């Protein structure tokens, strides 16, 4: 769970980012896919390359996926449930990989938040992704 | 670890747009703020009891620029990091047993503050850059524990 | 999340732990002195020697924390908030230590209660330590 | 990286009395269990459908006594673990692309089994001097990564 304050300040970031929020994921995605590498194998039928198609539609679904997240900061368990058996138990995504993206995407917000990504922001949009993180590799029967 | 010849340009032409009293005093900071455990090691620093006391500290400020220094240092050095970063290597995890794992967030939080301030031009290939730059460093600085 | 098989198990392991409580939480602690030295600067002010009083004593406390944790697993976050305030806000301890201490209390209990420490029991016991120490290092407060 | 003599042989003595034919295979099949996204590293190990699944796996009790000689090689070299272990820090990091955070998981859950098998005989010190070796062995294997 976030504080107040936390709270406060993604929607304060996601808010800005607003009608943006797929092409920032396909820029994250992409930011992830070069930078570790490691991380495309779990895309083996996927077309990675500068600009595919394929990776602008996941990062719109990613995109989607977080603002729903915001719209629901407090029950994301709930919220999320869905993907948590999609990426813990068919996709077995190495929880390390979550980290990766999450910093993909505070990277390409920080490009493109100059005002917005400050010191105590920056935090909030970490723990709030981590939160994010941490439902999607859970997995209670 | 290995740059490509590009990246390695890349890198330095960034880098010389860097404001070097300041982005290490940033990066710093942002670490205390965002991981704040870290904050134990720097108990001597002074006020560190909000967010923003963390941000405005100028022992912190001032001990970013040597940080700062240090990366500018592994910087020129790409191909001896271990060589250039030994001693400082000896002195956190011998001396002040800094869990190697934090070498990671200081220079992923330095690589948020570099795309903070150079926006658009801090690009998917520039950031794949520094990243292969930062996990040098970090690893370099963790070899006095393997 | 802590499934209902996780819970069973835990419950099922813990309550194992008996009038042995302190015995193993102390036992832990040592384990954890010897084989991370680094563990030992959170104390500076207890004598860490082998057989200490204030080793025993302290480990007694760690198994409390434990037993009430497992007793309030839907709500570990509110059985504990003060034990957060205190690891993270006040003391400070690196996130990793909670894994160096939650794999040295695996240890104890696989030394001492082998037909417990089953593959899935394990698999629900880490689950739980991972849930706890989470919860140690959280924000909220 | 450095067992003190006396370590090293409390290593070594505990080593001998291990079941070569099976440790290995329980500390991978626990592996397994215990962190599922392991799984994705061995589908093609066959039946992987539950614990009990796992643990009787005979391509993991086969592939689990393979990883025990790896270990048994570091034992019998602790001075040059990186040297025994380049080959297999290459197929691990290159070929295979396992984040090395499970390679200290491994060598944790190997920990828990030995300390499962041996019981009181487990002891803190015994537990230390096993630490080092399993802490040498995630860093040599994880040296291609750097
Ligand atoms: C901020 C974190 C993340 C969010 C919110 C997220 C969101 C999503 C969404 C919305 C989908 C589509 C689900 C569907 O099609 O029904 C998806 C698919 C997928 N995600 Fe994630 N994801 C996250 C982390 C990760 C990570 C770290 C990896 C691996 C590096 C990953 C790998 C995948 C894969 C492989 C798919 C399936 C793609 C396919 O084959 O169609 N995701 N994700
Ligand atoms: C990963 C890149 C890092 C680099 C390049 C680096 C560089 C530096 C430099 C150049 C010094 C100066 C010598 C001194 O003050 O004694 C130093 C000192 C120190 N570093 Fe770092 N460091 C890094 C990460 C870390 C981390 C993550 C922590 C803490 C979690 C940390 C904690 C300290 C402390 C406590 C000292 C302070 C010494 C004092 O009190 O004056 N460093 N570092
Ligand atoms: C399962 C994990 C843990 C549990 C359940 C736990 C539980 C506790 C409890 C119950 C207390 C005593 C509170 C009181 O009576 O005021 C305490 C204090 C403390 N714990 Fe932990 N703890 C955990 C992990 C850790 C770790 C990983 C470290 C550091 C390696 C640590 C460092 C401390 C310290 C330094 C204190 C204060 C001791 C003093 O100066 O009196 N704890 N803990
Ligand atoms: C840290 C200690 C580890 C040791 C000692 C070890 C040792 C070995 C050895 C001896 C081999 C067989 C190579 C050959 O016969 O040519 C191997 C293969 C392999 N290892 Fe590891 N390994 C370790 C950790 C890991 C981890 C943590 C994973 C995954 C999470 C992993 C996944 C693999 C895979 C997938 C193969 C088998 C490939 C196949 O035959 O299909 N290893 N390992």
């Amino acid at each position: 769970v976030l504080s107040p304050a936390d709270k406060t300040n993604v929607k304060a970031a996601w808010g800005k980012v607003g009608a943006h929020a797929g092409e920032y994921g396909a820029e994250a995605l992409e930011r992830m896919f070069l930078s570790f590498p490691t991380t495309k194998t779990y895309f083996p039928h996927f077309d990675l390359s500068h600009g595919s198609a394929q990776v602008k539609g996941h990062g719109k679904k990613v995109a989607d996926a977080l603002t729903n997240a915001v719209a629901h900061v407090d029950d994301m368990p709930n919220a999320l449930s869905a993907l948590s058996d999609l990426h813990a138990h068919k996709l077995r995504v190495d929880p390390v990989n979550f980290k990766l993206l999450s910093h993909c995407l505070l990277v390409t917000l920080a490009a493109h938040l100059p005002a917005e990504f400050t010191p105590a922001v920056h935090a909030s949009l970490d723990k709030f992704l981590a939160s994010v993180s941490t439902v999607l590799t859970s997995k209670y029967r | 670890v290995h740059l490509t010849p590009e990246e390695k340009s890349a890198v330095t032409a960034l880098w010389g747009k860097v404001n070097v009293d300041e982005v290490g005093g940033e990066a710093l900071g942002r670490l205390l703020v965002v991981y704040p455990w870290t904050q134990r090691f720097f108990e001597s620093f002074g006020d560190l009891s909000t967010p923003d006391a963390v941000m405005g500290n100028p022992k912190v400020k001032a001990h970013g620029k040597k940080v700062l220094g240090a990366f500018s240092d592994g910087l020129a050095h790409l191909d001896n990091l271990k060589g250039t970063f030994a001693t400082l290597s000896e002195l956190h995890c011998d001396k002040l047993h800094v869990d190697p794992e934090n070498f990671r967030l200081l220079g992923n939080v330095l690589v948020c503050v570099l795309a903070h301030h150079f926006g658009k031009e801090f690009t998917p290939p520039v950031q794949a850059a520094y990243q292969k730059v930062v996990a040098g460093v970090a690893n370099a600085l963790a070899h006095k524990y393997h």
